[PDB]
């Protein structure tokens, strides 16, 4: 589920390996997600549409990270406990068997709850820290 | 949950199979962005197409060539390119005046095919004889004076018998339905290789295990930023200037038992074909309107009576034999019997292609006249015909006129694939063997090249359990 | 080959009674059933195995695994009698005739 | 919408040819596959051929490919058919036919009203 | 002036309530500010124009938060004292009476001073922390 990252792979070369042997391309994956590629004709519209859609994708992802207190990092520990309804998952295969491309299917149908949980916990922590600073 | 906490991860290797608009990457470089068009100078991007392939350890992905939307993207891009490029050019509407035509005349030329001088067009029957000499009143620039111009048209470009069967008066064929536009001479454009590059946030996957049937898993997967050079060539009954499979001949259909579904055959060794129109065409230039010029073939000087294509006999014979062997594997315990073209419009009843801006049509009955798993038990010559007025693709309503090209024209090509269909009802004991050549949408041509690729969007955010509670505690957990 | 073979060719059925027809298939492929209203243009009934055509009540149903399909028409009304054909990509079965007693 | 019009009936002599017409409406005639089915009385319906109106490509059932010719006209939305040499055994109804999606050759639509023709002597 | 945050209101539903309650809806307004909505014709220009202006406004706001040391949070305590020139505002009405729509009219004519004071104090603190790290 974690390990020491690298950037020399260039792009998505892993993939395939387990999560503990695949969560290491985070730098390069973050890089390539936005960088590049770059008589009357209209394909300027197509190029602008593609560029704007990519930029909006990146901004939405960064905003979702920012709400949860995770902006400024790729890895991010959080406070939300594992759901009361799950308490069951196959962690023995999380650590060293399932690749991300497989694990992403098992968290589907439940991801929507996790974002709300993270948001609520972060806002509680925010107001708690503000109160703590305002205590004295 | 005293040992169990979530964790956010970003930049994670996950993707899903969405659809998007791809970038056009040129050859790097043949584009003069406005001076002339070679394929897409006004529109497409010149940039480095270096694929930079990457292999993946244990990925297994499902590919489908028939549902590959990139062929639809190619279709739309090609149609838009041709439509916007032909728009500024001259209109042929003023040229639809009544045409009085008569048989051509030869000023003592010589014939290639026989050791004697030309005597009569009816016996010297090629180029001369199929081509009519027409004269017509046309307007000068000042709109108050008219003159008797003349030009020579191919017989398919003119239509009698709606001018009554005794008048010897001809129209242009297009005027019955639509008005044509001439191709701009500076715009003349040819099959430059093109590469497709994914936009930001998308990855183009490629399958290397070439021998998969076309719809199933592929294990030798690889990732590429820009596809290899695809040539936007269009031809019917035969793919040319294509790639080649590393294994021997390959055959592809979503259901071979579904007879109406086209069968694409992909070769491993190319068969060279040479096509030529001898004789020096003289480009006549006649004025229309204030500042428009119309090009037409004047007299044809030099030796005349040929319009041919040539194919090596034994090479094509063995290629067809290997096709027959593979189809015998797929269709067990029965022969394979190739046959003449089924019929239909001449754009698909004949092999079609363009060389040097001149459109060719060639009778292919010489080529598919086979028998059991091969031909029956030296160069094969194809008689051909030429048109100038063109319906752009199959049956779309956009017409076009091709200006003639002066001097003799010769082109070479590598035949790489075939397009076939099968006989229908049965008569079981005597039907499965039959196969014929068939036409093809340009989707069928481009599928043989965009076979390999798939488009997926990155989902760079993921969640998983880890050992950390934020600022508080650790974890007890499991292992494989 | 002989891709389709329907049976029974002749059937006698009283009104309100359930009908049964069978179509073999010697090769892998789609299957279907057509209703020939007597002296009229036939019409689609079932296609792709068990899926019903548009506007057909639920009386018409069937199923298969591989080389044998059973068609059943519960409580056939008088109007739905006639001749029924089995089709697969080009072929037609010899047909099965159902008449009202 | 789908609509398959057809010509009326007629009576023919042995060895002579017939022509038949079938006209489309309510959809794109160019892109959609079209079919023809013979339907003789009291025996197997028989396949006759296909037609793709875009390119005019055709394909024929083998026992009839020495006689059948199938054509179309895009600007009139009309399909046409012919038998180059008839016999009494050709007595049957002729049904021009589509598929509803017609990305699939099989049919899977009308079946327009048909047209009966008899060969007699 | 502060409240335990929420996201279940969908959009701008409050509004109206006092600042001490209207300050709970920060997450949903932050989310909806950028997300969504998504032969030759030109309204592609209109769509691209709207998207680009929305993205540019969001980037300007995030940059202004970043300069003041507040990027990554919705609430943000700072160091700038209440201005020497003000010392008069109606805080009893701030906490539980005035809504944000009313209070925004009173901080007008003076906000431009705050947008300078905040960055001044932040840069002072930045160089101070850099010097403190350099001390060792
Ligand atoms: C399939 O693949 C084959 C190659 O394997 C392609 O073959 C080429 O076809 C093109 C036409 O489609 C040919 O282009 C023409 O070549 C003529 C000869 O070129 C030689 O001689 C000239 C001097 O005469 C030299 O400058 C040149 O470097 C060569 O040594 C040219 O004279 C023609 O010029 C005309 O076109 C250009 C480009 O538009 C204009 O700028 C000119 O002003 C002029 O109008 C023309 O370029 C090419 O020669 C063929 N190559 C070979 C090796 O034979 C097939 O085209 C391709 N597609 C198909 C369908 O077969
Ligand atoms: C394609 O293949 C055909 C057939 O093989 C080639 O036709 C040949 O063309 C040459 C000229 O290019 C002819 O040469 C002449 O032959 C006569 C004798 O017949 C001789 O008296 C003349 O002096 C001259 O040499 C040759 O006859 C002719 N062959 C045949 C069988 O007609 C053709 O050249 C090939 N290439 C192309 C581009 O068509
Ligand atoms: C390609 O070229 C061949 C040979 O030039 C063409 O074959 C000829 O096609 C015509 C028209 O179909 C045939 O005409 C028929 O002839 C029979 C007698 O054999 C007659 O009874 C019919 O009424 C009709 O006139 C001709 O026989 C045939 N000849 C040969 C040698 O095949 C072919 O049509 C061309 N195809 C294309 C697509 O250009
Ligand atoms: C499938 O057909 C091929 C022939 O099409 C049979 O194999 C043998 O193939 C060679 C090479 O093509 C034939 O020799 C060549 O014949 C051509 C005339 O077609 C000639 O132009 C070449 O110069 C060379 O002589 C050879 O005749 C042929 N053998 C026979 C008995 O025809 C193969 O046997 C066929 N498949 C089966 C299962 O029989
Ligand atoms: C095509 O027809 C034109 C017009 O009839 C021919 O041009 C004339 O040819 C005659 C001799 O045949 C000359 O006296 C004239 O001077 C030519 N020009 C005009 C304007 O009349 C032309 O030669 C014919 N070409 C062929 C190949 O038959
Ligand atoms: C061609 O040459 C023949 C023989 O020399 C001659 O009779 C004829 O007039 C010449 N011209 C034409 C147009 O045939
Ligand atoms: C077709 O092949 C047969 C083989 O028996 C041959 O007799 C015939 O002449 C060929 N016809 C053409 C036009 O190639």
């Amino acid at each position: 589920a974690v390990g020491i990252g690298a950037v020399f792979l260039g792009f998505l070369g892993a993939a395939g390996s387990t999560m503990g042997a695949a969560s290491m391309t985070l730098t390069v994956q973050a890089r390539n997600l936005l960088s590049g590629i770059v008589k009357l004709t209209v394909w300027g519209i197509k190029q602008l549409q593609a560029r704007v859609l990519a930029v909006e994708r990146y901004l939405r992802d960064q905003q979702l990270l920012g709400i949860w207190g995770c902006s400024g990092k790729l890895i991010c520990c959080t406070n939300v406990p594992w759901n009361s309804s799950w308490s069951n998952r196959n962690l023995s295969e999380i650590w060293d068997n399932m690749t991300w491309l497989q694990w992403d299917k098992e968290i589907s149908n439940y991801t929507q709850i996790i974002y709300g949980l993270l948001e609520e916990s972060q806002n509680q922590q925010e107001k708690n820290e503000q109160d703590l600073l305002a205590l004295d | 949950a005293e040992n169990l906490w979530v964790t956010v991860y970003y930049g994670v290797p996950v993707w899903k199979e969405a659809k998007t608009t791809l970038f056009c990457a040129s050859d790097a470089r043949a584009y003069e962005k406005e001076v002339h068009n070679v394929w897409a100078t006004h529109a497409c991007v010149p940039t480095d197409p270096s694929p930079q392939e990457l292999f993946l350890e244990n990925v297994t992905e499902n590919f489908n060539m028939w549902k590959n939307d990139m062929v639809d993207q190619m279709h739309e891009d090609i149609i838009s390119l041709w439509d916007q490029s032909l728009k500024p050019c001259v209109k042929l509407t003023p040229l639809c005046v009544t045409l009085i035509c008569s048989n051509a005349t030869v000023n003592n030329r010589t014939a290639y095919d026989t050791r004697s001088n030309v005597n009569v067009t009816s016996i010297n029957n090629t180029i001369m004889g199929e081509m009519k000499n027409c004269s017509f009143n046309t307007t000068t620039e000042i709109r108050d004076k008219e003159k008797k111009e003349y030009a020579l048209f191919y017989k398919p470009d003119i239509v009698p018998l709606n001018e009554t069967s005794n008048t010897s008066e001809y129209r242009l064929i297009n005027c019955n339905t639509s008005a044509c536009t001439q191709a701009c001479p500076k715009v003349t454009f040819e099959p430059i290789p093109i590469h497709y590059c994914a936009p930001a946030g998308y990855a183009i996957l490629k399958c290397n295990n070439e021998t998969f049937n076309g719809t199933g898993p592929c294990s030798n997967v690889s990732t590429v930023q820009c596809t290899h050079g695809i040539r936007p060539v269009v031809s019917t009954q035969l793919l040319l200037n294509g790639s080649l499979a590393e294994k021997e001949i390959v055959i592809r259909s979503e259901n071979l038992t579904n007879n109406a579904k086209i069968i694409i055959v992909h070769l491993n060794t190319s068969v060279e074909i040479v096509c030529t129109r001898p004789g020096n065409n003289t480009r006549k230039s006649v004025r229309i309107g204030p500042g428009q010029t119309f090009y037409a073939t004047g007299d044809i000087i030099g030796d005349i009576r040929q319009a041919h294509c040539n194919i090596s006999e034994k090479q094509w014979n063995e290629t067809l034999q290997k096709v027959g062997k593979e189809l015998q594997k797929h269709f067990p315990n029965k022969t394979i019997k190739y046959e003449r073209s089924a019929g239909g419009d001449m754009e698909i009843a004949t092999h079609s292609f363009n060389c040097g801006g001149e459109f060719f049509y060639c009778n292919t009955s010489k080529l598919f006249n086979g028998t059991y798993n091969g031909t029956d038990i030296s160069t094969i010559t194809l008689q051909c015909r030429i048109k100038q007025i063109i319906n752009m693709w199959q049956g779309v309503g956009r017409c076009m006129y091709a200006p003639p090209i002066a001097g003799n024209i010769t082109c070479k090509s590598n035949i790489t694939g075939l397009l076939l269909t099968r006989d229908g009802g049965t008569n079981s004991n005597k039907t499965e063997e039959t196969f014929r050549p068939a036409g093809g949408d340009m989707r069928d041509n481009w599928r043989s090249e965009l076979y390999k690729y798939k488009v997926v969007k990155i989902e760079p955010l993921g969640v998983a359990p880890t050992r950390c509670k934020r600022r508080v505690v650790g974890r007890r957990r499991r292992r494989r | 080959e002989i891709v389709l073979t329907q049976s029974p060719g002749t059937l006698s059925l009283s009104p309100g009674e359930t009908a049964i027809i069978s179509c073999r298939t010697s090769q892998y492929g789609s299957l279907a059933w057509y209703q020939q209203r007597p002296g009229q243009a036939p019409r689609l009934v079932i296609y792709s195995g068990s899926t019903r055509a548009a506007g057909i009540p639920d009386r018409f149903s069937g199923s298969r695994w591989g080389p044998d399909y059973n068609l059943t028409i519960s409580n056939l009304e008088s109007g739905d009698f006639g001749v029924y054909y089995c089709q697969q990509y080009e072929f037609f079965g010899q047909g099965t005739k159902v008449q009202v007693d | 919408q789908v609509q398959l019009v057809q010509s009326g009936g007629q009576m023919k002599k042995p060895g002579e040819s017939m022509r038949i017409s079938c006209r489309a409406s309510g959809y794109e005639f160019i892109d959609c596959t079209l079919n023809w089915i013979r339907l003789a009385p009291g025996k197997r319906p028989e396949w006759m051929g296909w037609l793709k109106p875009r390119g005019g490509a055709v394909n024929y059932a083998r026992p009839l490919q020495g006689r059948v010719t199938m054509t179309r006209d895009v600007y009139s939305d009309t399909a046409f058919l012919e038998l180059r040499s008839l016999t009494v055994d050709d007595t049957a109804v002729y049904f021009c036919t589509r598929g509803k999606n017609c990305d699939y050759n099989w049919d899977f639509e009308h079946w327009g009203r048909g047209t009966p023709v008899i060969v007699s002597s």
